[PDB]
């Protein structure tokens, strides 16, 4: 289906029901405390009571945390949205930094709009008035109300139609042999097209005949959809009106992004509260992940204080493998992972540890399964040694090139010699540094 | 608790398809049943062309022993 | 409902008695009693609203409720009075100069209330007849007191026929505008036909005489007026926030016109309040510009927050108290916040537990309070809900101190995190 | 449970005038013409429930 | 002119009615008449099943170009005969 | 797959109101006639098509894809700026499967806005 990705193997956090961590489950090993912490976090998300809390992961190079966040989302399922993020995205040439941050927070809150509807459909069979001279005075040439014979594929019928609606249906091109969208409770009516049946015998029919409606007339069921309130903000902020002169004017100019005022946000809040309290809609707050938080500047951290304090900010997470380095923007200020002390104070933290070589053997086995490539044991031990001296990813990449070399040999399983030529072909951190040295 | 029967007409919409298709004739032809050893000569409304075909329905001559 | 339990949801005001003595607990607040006194004085003076341009700063240790104090202030203030809080980093924008941004914020803070009389009628749609050929029309209405009958205007005819109102309904029309509004159907109105049509509720027949005059009042901010009249169809830019370099001649023209409207009872102004967080994030340019930004009469009171001490002036190499040049410093007064005591911490945490609606053991309170005191209050606030979740996983109700220790071990803290980073310095690069 | 080999009937609807037809079974007739025989059982009058209430 | 009565009698209950100017106004306003009359099918004679293409003169739905040629043969033969 | 129609119209009668166009789309072999929708009539008029011309008609859209005139003049031959074409053959309706190739960039830009194509040509997105 998909060419294997760096984390396709993972499929789930695999915490036991009691919350404890099965040693291996859906592509995981070690870090049992981290897995249980992630369990607590997903519990908190499903709680939905809290708001604006955030965590940070501290782990050495060779992220891994990518896998942890991905598994968190996978356990979360698709019932709740989730968006990734990369620090370089903040550096944009069209909108200010804080604009990007607030926008990404806004896009993280989803919603679910439930709206019921009802209509009458069919093909216009006939049409008649209910004439009556009862009205006061005047020649009694008056219509009490109209009778409309409508037919769906289910069958045929007619309904009582008030006098005023005949003028409406005049407005539309209502004619024998076409179908219509009669809103029961509202009275909206339209003209889709003439019944396909006539076109059936047509040798040439340039028009596009609508087919015959099927099923009962009295139904339009309940409509449903979901969006991120950021899309709502985009739609509402700039009225569309694609026909107006202003629309032509917009298409003359190159579309861009404008720093959306906060009053529009407050108004969106009010209107969504009004819809939700009526039960029409449903909010499904998401969570956010921003990697290499260390890549940000001081401005964004200080603004993140305010953004976090808000009682609408969805949960968010971060990750960093940077030591007590000088904070970007700051000429000298140094702090763990380049995060100011004050921001560090009001956030949670979790840590990951180094990995033992046996864990490497386990993970490599999992990866070989994932690729669906058979491995001879000598290859397993040799690559275990390689990862021992090298990093994990270095050892991992050697899989597919070696498998391919073996396919060239006609073999199926990879052996010690294959990995030997692969090793001499490519160099690790220390060997590459030395050859550079 | 009735039973609808097959309908072929439905509507006056079948002007054609007949002039090219002759109605194969039927005749009240005589015949004999093998199951009748004396071969009594009886009659069928066969479609003319289906003349001389052995009595197709007398193949059930299974009996006790 | 869009809201959610927030860090500062527990705040509901300031808890000050009439003599402004703070109460040891009130509308979710206690502590910094001197700060509560000062804040009460500030709020009183804001109510007085007889003076302009005053400014004040709050300094103290980080994470000591400075934001909480400000939010209690804003809550107690009330919705009528305009208010606005912004962050220092937010002014820096790629669409406008910083000075324009500061002017925009200032003008946003202030508000204007417009009063104007009205002239309207409302009643049942007793009967209507329209006579398309122009169109001749006849109509009548009534109320719970009497009834009347009127002709129908041609533009009234177009208005109503586009409204497509049904006889028997209850509506209200303004003569000058000639714009109608449906105010809810009536018994006969929604009695409808045999034909389905729809279903709806009812409203009571109006009362009093049809004509009612009546007065309407509105409110708008100075920046809103500026933007709306600026570009002549810059109105839609209000939401898009694409306003740029709103010229100064416009500012002065609006100021003149608003003043003259003011002294003639046409409308009443209101001095808003503006709060800026992380004020140290401003450079020297903004300090210079705002230093004079206080003389203009339209000067909402300013409130600033920063915990620094003798820090380099942003954009230069000069250390100054809280990194703000002395020129501003002499133009404003200060308030200090002390680190909290022991028992007060117990009170605060009990209040937050009430907020969370999670009630647990006394030994847990003692141990958690001592731990938070040693480490920080904020880590204790984090541990509250975490312990709640763990205990609910236990399937019991009362959280136990053993569970607290479990969660504490689960989530290392700042001191533990740095101690770890020490455990292996070479773990992370650029140390 | 009565055990009638030939009286095995079933529900269905029709193509053009689709609707619950009731317990019915096809059967051949004279002239080699198939005919649908719609039965009449304990639920004859209530042949519209749907969704297996 | 077009005399129309939108006199909505709300009478208790709501009611409305329309009184057209005259029979002419009613008819132009409510003319209707006769149903759609969906057509009948047709098929190609020679190949004995429908053809998208159809004779430009006699409209016979001829399928193949060769069908066209042979039907033209039969046509001209018929006219030559009669 | 496209499955469009084409041919050479011998002539068309102006549908005096009556959308019966003399769709004498005579290919080299064959011919027929049809109706002619009002949209079709206005399309023919605006394109200023001529009788005895070779044109191809979109099946569903009915767009009059202009193609010039017919061989009746040249293998009389009327020489001018307009392009000239001979008569196609046989089935007016025919099928034609086509393929395209586009990086994700093309789809992104095309669906980016109303006229992303000229943005590509100018490379100014
Ligand atoms: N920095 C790290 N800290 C802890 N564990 C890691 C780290 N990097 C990788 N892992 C482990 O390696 C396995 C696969 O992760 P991987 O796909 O290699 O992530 P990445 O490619 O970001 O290093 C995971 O089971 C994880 O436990
Ligand atoms: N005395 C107090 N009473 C109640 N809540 C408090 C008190 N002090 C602090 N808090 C809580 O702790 C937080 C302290 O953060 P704060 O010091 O205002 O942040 P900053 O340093 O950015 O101003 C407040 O948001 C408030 O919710």
């Amino acid at each position: 289906t998909q060419r294997i990705a760096s984390h396709s193997h993972v499929k789930g956090l695999g915490l036991d029901e009691s919350g404890l961590a099965k040693q291996a489950a859906s592509g995981l090993v070690g870090q049992e405390n981290a897995r249980e912490a992630c369990g607590v976090i997903v519990e908190l998300i499903k709680s939905k009571k809290m708001a604006g809390r955030a965590v940070l992961l501290a782990g050495p190079p060779g992220t891994g945390k990518t896998a942890l966040a991905l598994a968190i989302a996978q356990e979360l399922g698709s019932k709740v949205p989730f968006c990734p993020m990369v620090g370089s995205e903040v550096y944009s040439t069209e909108i200010k930094k804080t604009e990007v941050l607030m926008e990404n927070f806004r896009r993280a809150i989803g919603l679910r709009i439930k709206e019921t509807k009802e209509v009458y459909e069919g093909e216009v069979t006939e049409l008649t008035p209910c004439e009556t001279e009862n009205p006061m005075g005047g020649y009694g040439k008056t219509i009490s109300h109209v009778i409309i014979g409508l037919k769906t594929a289910k069958g045929t019928k007619q309904l009582k139609l008030d006098p005023s609606i005949f003028e409406s249906l005049q407005k539309e091109r209502v004619e024998a042999g076409d179908v219509i969208y009669i809103e029961a409770n509202s009275g909206a009516v339209k003209r889709q097209g003439r019944c396909d049946t006539y076109a059936t015998e047509f040798d040439l029919e340039a028009e596009e005949y609508v087919p015959l409606p099927k099923g009962d007339v009295h139904k339009k069921k309940e409509i449903i959809q979901d969006v991120t309130l950021h899309d709502l903000d985009v739609a509402n902020a700039r009225p569309q009106g694609g026909q107006d002169i202003l629309s032509m004017m917009g298409q003359l100019m190159k579309p861009k992004k404008t720093e959306i005022t906060d009053k529009l946000r407050g108004e969106i809040n009010k209107v969504v509260n009004k819809y939700i309290d009526q039960g029409i809609a449903e909010l499904v707050p998401g969570v956010l992940f921003v990697d290499e938080v260390h890549m940000l500047d001081i401005e964004c951290f200080t603004y993140l204080h305010r953004a976090l304090e808000s009682s609408i900010a969805p949960i968010v997470i971060f990750a960093s493998n940077r030591g007590n380095c000088v904070i970007r923007g700051t000429e000298d200020i140094t702090s763990p992972h380049g995060i100011p002390l004050d921001l560090l104070d009001r956030v949670m933290i979790i840590r990951t540890m180094l990995y033992t070589p046996q864990e490497m053997k386990q993970i490599i086995k999992i990866r070989a399964q994932t690729e669906g490539i058979n491995i001879s044991e000598e290859a397993l031990n040799h690559l275990g040694e390689i990862g021992t001296k090298t990093t994990l990813r270095y050892s991992v990449q050697l899989l597919t090139p070696a498998n391919l070399l073996a396919k060239i040999n006609g073999k199926d399983s990879i052996e010690k010699e294959h990995v030997e030529e692969i090793s001499e072909l490519f160099y690790d951190a220390k060997s590459s540094a030395k050859i550079l040295a | 608790p009735l039973l609808p029967s097959d309908t072929g007409q439905g509507y006056r919409t079948v002007k054609a398809k007949l002039g090219s298709k002759k109605v194969r004739p039927w005749k009240w032809m005589p015949f004999t049943n093998p199951a009748r050893k004396d071969g009594a000569m009886f009659f069928h409304w066969r479609r003319a062309a289906e003349e001389g075909k052995d009595y197709p329905f007398a193949r059930f001559n299974k009996t006790v022993q | 409902r869009i809201e959610r339990i927030g860090a500062h949801s527990h705040i509901r005001g300031l808890g000050l008695d009439d003599a402004l003595e703070p109460r040891q607990a009130s509308q979710g607040m206690v502590g910094q009693l001197a700060a509560r006194r000062a804040a009460g004085v500030v709020l009183e003076m804001i109510r007085e609203g007889k003076i302009a341009g005053r400014a004040v700063l709050i300094a103290g240790q980080p994470g000591t409720g400075k934001t909480a104090i400000a939010m209690g202030m804003a809550q107690a203030l009330g919705p009528d009075t305009p208010f606005t809080a912004i962050a220092g980093s937010e002014i820096f924008s790629l669409e406008m100069s910083k000075t324009e941004a500061l002017t925009q914020a200032f003008r946003r803070s202030i508000g204007v209330r417009i009063k104007e009389e009205t002239e309207i009628i409302e009643g049942e749609v007793v009967e209507i007849q329209i006579d398309r050929p122009s169109k001749v029309g006849k109509l009548t209405l009534k109320t719970t007191e009497m009834e009347t009958i009127y002709d129908l205007g041609t533009k009234m005819i177009e208005s109503l026929t586009k409204d497509k109102v049904q006889a028997g309904d209850v509506i209200t029309i303004d003569k000058a505008t000639g714009k109608i509004s449906k105010l809810g159907r009536s018994f006969t109105r929604a009695r409808d036909y045999d034909a389905m049509g729809s279903q709806t509720k009812f409203v009571q027949c109006p009362d009093g005489e049809l004509q009612k005059r009546k007065e309407v009042v509105h409110t708008v901010s100075l920046h809103e007026i500026d933007v709306i009249n600026s570009r002549t169809q810059g109105f839609l830019a209000l939401f898009s926030g694409d306003t740029g370099e709103i010229k100064s001649e416009v500012r002065e023209q609006i100021n003149a016109k608003v003043a003259e409207w003011r002294e003639e009872g046409k409308a009443e102004i209101i001095p808003g309040v503006l709060f800026i967080d992380e004020v140290h994030m401003l450079d020297i340019e903004s300090f210079s510009f705002l230093n004079r930004a206080l003389e203009s009469d339209m000067a909402p009171v300013l409130i600033m927050a920063t915990n620094r001490g003798i820090t380099r002036i942003r954009g230069t190499s000069y250390q100054s108290p809280h990194g703000i040049p002395i020129d501003l410093l002499d133009r404003l007064l200060i308030v200090s916040t002390t680190p909290y005591s022991e028992k007060d911490t117990k009170q605060i945490l009990r209040i937050r537990c009430e907020e969370e609606d999670v009630e647990m053991s006394e030994d847990a309170y003692t141990v958690l309070t001592r731990i938070g005191l040693e480490t920080s209050l904020r880590y204790a606030i984090q541990l509250i809900t975490a312990a709640s979740l763990v205990c609910r996983k236990r399937k019991g109700t009362e959280v136990q101190v053993d569970d607290i220790k479990r969660v504490y071990s689960l989530f290392l803290d700042e001191s533990r995190s740095t101690q770890y980073m020490k455990e292996y310095q070479d773990a992370f690069l650029f140390n | 449970g009565l055990g009638d080999v030939r009286y095995r009937y079933c529900l269905t609807t029709l193509t053009v005038p689709q609707r619950c037809i009731g317990f019915a079974r096809r059967r051949v007739g004279r002239g080699g013409r198939v005919l649908l025989d719609r039965a009449h059982s304990d639920y004859d009058s209530v042949f519209h429930h749907l969704d297996l209430e | 002119g077009p005399i129309i009565t939108y006199h909505s009698v709300t009478v208790r209950c709501s009611r409305t009615f329309i009184t057209f100017s005259d029979d002419a106004t009613f008819e132009e306003w409510f003319p209707q008449g006769r149903p759609p009359k969906v057509p009948v099918r047709e098929v190609c004679p020679v190949t004995h099943r429908p053809a998208l293409y159809r004779d430009p003169v006699t409209d016979i739905p001829y399928a193949t170009a060769r069908a066209f040629k042979i039907i033209r043969e039969a046509y001209k033969k018929y006219i030559t005969a009669h």
